RNA sequence: GUGGGAGAGGGUGGUGGAAUUCCCGGAGUAGCGGUGAAAUGCGCAGAUACCGGGAGGAACGCCGAUGGCGAAGGCAGCCACCUGGUCCACCCGUGACGCUGAGGCGCGAAAGCGUGGGGAGCAAACCGGAUUAGAUACCCGGGUAGUCCACGCCCUAAACGAUGCGCGCUAGGUCUCUGGGUCUCCUGGGGGCCGAAGCUAACGCGUUAAGCGCGCCGCCUGGGGAGUACGGCCGCAAGGC
């Protein structure tokens, strides 16, 4: 089930686009890894440094409780 | 108790109770040493000094061997101790 | 037993009761390979359970045999530093043997002279619930129980 | 008196603690390991956090608690035990959620845990 | 020179959340904690577990990798500024302007030192509890320097790839990071693995050579005594060369 696929052409390097950007978060709100986002190397660090800006924001979160 | 054979020897009364008191050394550890027996004999090289000792834990079992006798007597102990205290701290790895 | 399963050997059932229950009971009786001696405490004993509380000393016997095989009990392992009582089910196979065992046993301690006669009432009490042997059941699986915790290790 | 309310279990190596609460996550009652008769390791174990968690449920169900919403905190040997047992109590358990707290790299563990 | 790229390279300011500790408010009761098992310890003077609020310091989870960058030491939340190195393309400028490098100069983990801040967590020394024959330890409960910041010193190391720098030459296979192309692939620069030839005492090395060659520098010459003594230079001392 990887991720780039699930989505059409974006820009990752947008922070402000939460919608996407959640997508690439795990349900405990962690980065996901490049096994499952599908990023390559280059691409996978734009994502995060971007992830990361967004959470400062306000926008994604840090941690989320697991739920049962 | 403990016993001494001075095997093929002409041993005596005061150098017997001296390996009584070199014997005595492992009373260190405190634990039962039972029915020691030593065993004192000659040889071309030097003499001979033979151990074997049950105790609670387990049984020692060793040989000095050296031109002095008391010095294969200490010999004799200072490889029994080595036996007493791995008997007495082996399983203690239990981590 | 490092090798395969060490077979349980089947009894020749018994000549009064046809039962293989008792000879093994009878086996257990047995002192230094005297079987003859053996038997006449059993059946004697059922003299004795019969004439007091008249009954069917088959039916007394194979009653407090299951009043008295224990049902779990422990057995012991370490782990690190300490030995832990552990609890664990017996077979039905060690039950009984558990069962014979005790019996006999407590029976051989009771104040009664005659043994056939301590046989006799250990096992008229066992039937109801009341004796050395019971107790040694009763008292092996209440030392299993509060052990609960501890059934974890169990293999 | 309430019906609704939490259960906070606190599931260490060494101990196994349940807490039940209000809605607001005030304390109504608590049980551990220790509250049944288990001193030492024995507080660890799985059976322990069984019989804490009953006990606590158990106490909680006298001022009225039936629904609870299940809180987890820690790795424990008597984690799993402690939920399967509430689910048991006749508690209601509307739902099962892990609050484990964990540092984002933060102050320096003690050796041990290093 | 022009034009592009990747990066935890360095310095300065600022800034986010998770967590630990403490304090306050609430609610609650008989234990919590800890170990191999315990005890010291904390707790009815209300602890632990739970909720709200506050203070403060340190480190930055996921991403994260056998990854990247740096001459080495080493460098990891996020933002901006200042700044080094380096690779690719174009084949445009100069015209051997190179290589190495005794001394010199600068950088140099941790610990340590000075002056002044800061101090949550951790923790030499130190105090207890256990373990043990004993236990000036390992394990447990406490705990001060220090760990953090500024500035100034110290200059060590298994400072390691135990492999000095530059250039040229000598099969390939595989996966990986980062460029350029007419994109199965081709091709530079880097990081790994397996291996031609060849090397090696063997282990192993092998276009990231320990192969084949040239240049320059450093170093070795049996073990201990000893990185000691003496002299000298350096340092506040420790102590370094
Ligand atoms: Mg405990
Ligand atoms: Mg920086
Ligand atoms: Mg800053
Ligand atoms: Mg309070
Ligand atoms: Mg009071
Ligand atoms: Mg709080
Ligand atoms: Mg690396
Ligand atoms: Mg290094
Ligand atoms: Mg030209
Ligand atoms: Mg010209
Ligand atoms: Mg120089
Ligand atoms: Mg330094
Ligand atoms: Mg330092
Ligand atoms: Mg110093
Ligand atoms: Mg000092
Ligand atoms: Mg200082
Ligand atoms: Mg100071
Ligand atoms: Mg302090
Ligand atoms: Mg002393
Ligand atoms: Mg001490
Ligand atoms: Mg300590
Ligand atoms: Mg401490
Ligand atoms: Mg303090
Ligand atoms: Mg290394
Ligand atoms: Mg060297
Ligand atoms: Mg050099
Ligand atoms: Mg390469
Ligand atoms: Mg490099
Ligand atoms: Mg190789
Ligand atoms: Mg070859
Ligand atoms: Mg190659
Ligand atoms: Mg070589
Ligand atoms: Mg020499
Ligand atoms: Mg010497
Ligand atoms: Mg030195
Ligand atoms: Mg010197
Ligand atoms: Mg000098
Ligand atoms: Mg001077
Ligand atoms: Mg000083
Ligand atoms: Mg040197």
């Amino acid at each position: 089930a990887k991720v780039k696929a699930t989505l059409g052409e974006f820009d990752l390097r947008d922070y402000r686009n939460v919608e996407v950007l959640k997508r690439f978060l795990s349900e405990t709100g962690k980065i996901l890894p490049r096994r499952r986002t599908g990023l390559s190397a280059k691409e996978q660090r734009i994502l995060a440094k971007t992830i990361k800006r967004a959470r400062i924001l306000g926008l994604l979160p840090f941690t989320e409780k697991l739920v049962r | 108790t403990m016993n001494i054979t001075s095997k093929q020897m002409e041993i005596t009364p005061a150098i017997r109770q001296h390996v009584a008191d070199r014997l005595a050394k492992l009373e260190k550890w405190q634990t039962h040493l039972i029915n020691p027996h030593i065993i004192l004999s000659k040889e071309p090289q030097g003499f001979v000094a033979d151990a074997t000792i049950n105790t609670p834990n387990g049984v020692l079992v060793a040989s000095g061997k050296h031109e002095d006798m008391y010095t294969a007597i200490n010999e004799l102990i200072n490889k029994l101790e080595r036996q007493l205290n791995k008997l007495q701290h082996k399983g203690e790895a239990r981590r | 037993a490092r090798r395969r399963r060490a077979e349980v050997r089947q009894l020749q059932p018994d000549l009064v009761y046809g039962d293989v229950l008792v000879t093994a009971f009878i086996n257990k009786i047995m002192r230094d390979g005297k079987k003859n001696l053996a038997a006449r405490i059993f059946y004697d004993a059922c003299k004795i359970i019969q004439e007091k509380t008249g009954q069917e000393p088959l039916k007394v016997f194979k009653q407090a045999v299951e009043n008295v095989k224990p049902r779990m009990e422990v057995r012991s392992r370490r782990v690190g530093g300490a030995n832990y009582q552990v609890p664990m089910e017996v077979s039905p196979r060690r039950q009984q043997s558990l069962a014979l065992r005790w019996l006999v046993q407590a029976a051989n301690q009771r104040p009664e002279r005659r043994a056939a006669v301590r046989i006799a009432h250990e096992l008229m009490d066992a039937a109801e619930g009341k004796g050395g042997a019971v107790k040694k059941k009763e008292d092996v699986e209440r030392m299993a129980e509060a052990n609960r915790a501890y059934a974890h290790y169990r293999w | 008196q309430v019906a609704s309310g939490r259960a906070y279990i606190h599931a260490s190596y060494n101990n196994t603690i349940v807490t039940i609460t209000d809605p607001d996550g005030n304390p109504i009652t608590w049980s551990s390991g220790g509250v049944i008769g288990y001193k030492g390791s024995r507080k660890g174990t799985p059976y322990a956090a069984q019989l804490a968690a009953l006990d606590a449920a158990k106490k909680a169900m006298a001022y009225g608690m039936q629904s609870v919403d299940v809180i987890v905190r820690g790795t424990g040997a008597g984690r799993e035990q402690a939920i399967r047992a509430l689910q048991a109590s006749g508690l209601q358990v509307k739902s099962i959620v892990d609050d484990t707290p964990v540092p984002h790299n933060g102050c320096r563990p003690k050796k041990k845990f290093r």
